[PDB]
């Protein structure tokens, strides 16, 4: 599914992200924004290590998720990629969690460093009720 | 964030069963239980991924103890079934938002205060 903006936010707020290690809710929409378009199925394959960007967080199947396909699993998730291809979007809005566990934290996602790193993200929750 | 409180602990004869129970103030992903036996380092005993539903158990209590969640109420329940003596510990309710191996001790964030169970004879 693609989620509309304010749908979003107001799920992804539902579900704890807002503050979430110091990310703001506005942030997080950013990343779904450029990472997927708000879209649960959206896929990238990487030719370079064979491995697949899964979700509305595009989430990488050599680290974080399973889909027996990608050498140099990790899967540090503890889910199967398609779980983050749903429309409930509980299992992806975890993963993505765990991902900003690490260190390097919403920086992980190359797009994010691109068009949300010191951007004015006001518009992402604007009239939203969040 | 998310505070946890833990009741349902008390003491059973050997091969009794017992049921503990965890309320949770907020939403949370994955849940489990770990106990602390006398002197001993505490260790994983069951979890639960509330998305699907899943359970993961420990090999000393696989089969034998089982958990479960109460979306509506937010709470998840720990069944203990033919308890040993060596099930008595202490036993602490945790959870966290991240996803991760369900039973490994690094990706919780939230601890409750423990729940006492005592298993004699």
């Amino acid at each position: 599914k693609v989620f509309e903006r304010c749908e979003l936010a107001r799920t992804l707020k539902r579900l704890g992200m807002d503050g979430y290690r110091g990310i703001s809710l506005a942030n997080w929409m950013c990343l779904a924004k450029w990472e997927s378009g708000y879209n649960t199925r959206a896929t990238n394959y990487n030719a370079g290590d064979r491995s697949t960007d899964y979700g509305i967080f595009q989430i990488n199947s050599r680290y974080w998720c399973n889909d027996g396909k990608t050498p140099g699993a990790v899967n540090a998730c503890h889910l199967s990629c398609s779980a983050l291809l749903q429309d409930n979007i509980a299992d992806a809005v975890a993963c993505a969690k765990r991902v900003v566990r690490d260190p390097q934290g919403i920086r992980a996602w190359v797009a994010w460093r691109n068009r949300c790193q010191n951007r004015d993200v006001r518009q992402y929750v604007q009239g939203c009720g969040v | 964030q998310v505070q946890l409180q833990e009741s349902g602990g008390g003491s059973v004869q050997a091969g009794g069963s017992l049921r503990l129970s965890c309320s949770a103030s907020g939403y949370t992903y994955i849940s489990g239980w770990f106990r602390q036996a006398p002197g001993k380092e505490r260790e994983g005993v069951a979890a639960i991924r509330s998305s699907d539903g899943t359970t993961y158990y420990a090999d000393s209590v696989k089969g034998r103890f089982t958990i479960s969640q109460d979306n509506a109420k937010n709470t998840v329940y720990l069944q203990m079934n033919s308890l040993k003596p060596e099930d008595t510990a202490m036993y602490y309710c945790a959870a966290t938002e991240v996803a991760g191996w369900p039973l490994d001790i690094g990706i919780y964030d939230y601890w409750g205060q423990g729940t006492e169970v005592t298993v004699s004879s």
